[PDB]
């Protein structure tokens, strides 16, 4: 293994310097802290997506996050999760190391694009939610939570295959959080304001939201702010008891909810008109306020809505992930050096 | 009320936006 030959061009207003294996680069939109180009890879013969990070080491927080993202992508080997075909830098030494490029298989679109242009049949929804859940079982088994499941974060292709991306990258103390508007719509009530008490089933709430939207074409709870969001949610699931309501509300929001009459539980079969009774039933197990009674990814996969796909011996869990780095405090150049190590130690898929 | 796109009646493909 010697250094490949690289070539340069300008895409999205920077110089992209990539191995000559990647041809026909085409900008196909932003990624998390980066931008993405589609390409053909002469080496595997696949169409791929290449993400170049935007100023990966511009602060300590950014550098760590660059490290976190690389470590996550390297760990994930699962058909319904984005993984790495390649990671490269044009740098020949740590002393010149500035840029990180990540490569995975090309997916044609995201579920935002699909929901906004096309009606989905109950069969589509079955296979799509199944893949989300299959992927999520695997992520959750490595003690990672996605935290931001929404349609734009679910990549799809022409054969209705799906991969989860942008898992576990953001934290709620991050500034200029992009995507925050859409993220609210899909977020579990218990973490809408603080994160002092939650579990991995925050992600299953988001799945419930996405599923409803794939079935109907419409965003289930498109709130304008924390009070509005809560009101929209309670209008469907019903106003809970006083102890639970306190766990999911600010004092202000709680006061707004209580200035209105108690809302009863709606029967989901009278909301989602025309739906598969089994689709309705699973939604009822996903969109529940009590997170200790919300269904897990593993349990959801055995739900009868997924009878045509479910298979316990073909729904794998992950190798154990070392998140000890998360507790560290390092300077830009130290996170950089760690990220460099990870770039250099990468071993590609066999193909 | 949120009627489904395609009412349920007792290989898959998707079209890309472009
Ligand atoms: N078309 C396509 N196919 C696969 C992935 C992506 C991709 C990535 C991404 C992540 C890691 C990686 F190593 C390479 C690319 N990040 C955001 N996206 C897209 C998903 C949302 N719309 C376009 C951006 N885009």
């Amino acid at each position: 293994q010697e250094r490949p030959t690289f070539y340069r061009q300008e895409l999205n207003k920077t110089i992209w310097e990539v191995p000559e294996r990647y041809q026909n680069l085409s900008p196909v939109g932003s990624g998390a802290y980066g931008s993405v180009c589609a390409a053909f890879d002469t080496k595997t013969g696949h169409r791929v997506a290449v993400k170049k990070l935007s100023r990966p080491f511009q602060s300590i927080i950014h550098a760590k996050r660059t490290y976190r993202e690389l470590r996550l992508l390297k760990h994930m080997k699962h058909e319904n999760v984005i993984g790495l075909l390649d990671v490269f830098t044009p740098a020949r030494s740590l002393e010149e190391f500035n840029d990180v490029y990540l490569v995975t298989h090309l997916m044609g679109a995201d579920l935002n694009n699909i929901v906004k242009c096309q009606k989905l049949t109950d069969d589509h929804v079955q296979f799509l939610i199944y893949q989300i859940l299959r992927g999520l079982k695997y992520i959750h088994s490595a003690d990672i939570i996605h935290r931001d499941l929404k349609p734009s974060n679910l990549a799809v292709n022409e054969d209705c295959e799906l991969k989860i991306l942008d898992f576990g990258l953001a934290r709620h103390t991050d500034d200029e959080m992009t995507g925050y508007v859409a993220t609210r719509w899909y977020r579990a009530p218990e973490i809408m304001l603080n994160w002092m008490h939650y579990n991995q089933t925050v992600d299953i709430w988001s799945v419930g939201c996405i599923m409803a939207e794939l079935l109907t074409g419409r965003t289930l709870f498109p709130g304008t702010d924390h009070i509005d969001q809560l009101k929209l949610i309670l209008r469907l699931v019903g106003t809970p008891g006083a102890e639970l309501l306190k766990k999911i509300s600010s004092e202000s929001a709680r006061n707004y909810i209580q200035s209105l009459a108690q809302m009863p539980k709606m029967n989901f079969a009278n909301v989602f008109i025309g739906a598969n009774p089994l689709a309705v039933d699973l939604l009822e197990k996903m969109l529940v306020l009590d997170s200790d009674k919300r269904i897990t990814a593993a349990q959801a996969l055995a739900h009868a809505y997924f009878a045509q796909y479910h298979d316990p011996d073909d729904e794998p869990v992950a190798d154990p992930y070392d998140q000890s780095f998360e507790s560290r405090d390092l300077l830009i150049d130290e996170w950089k050096s760690l990220t460099y190590d990870e770039v250099i130690s990468f071993v590609p898929p066999p193909l | 009320v949120y009627p489904v796109s395609v009412p349920y009646s007792s290989t898959l493909s998707l079209v890309m936006p472009s």
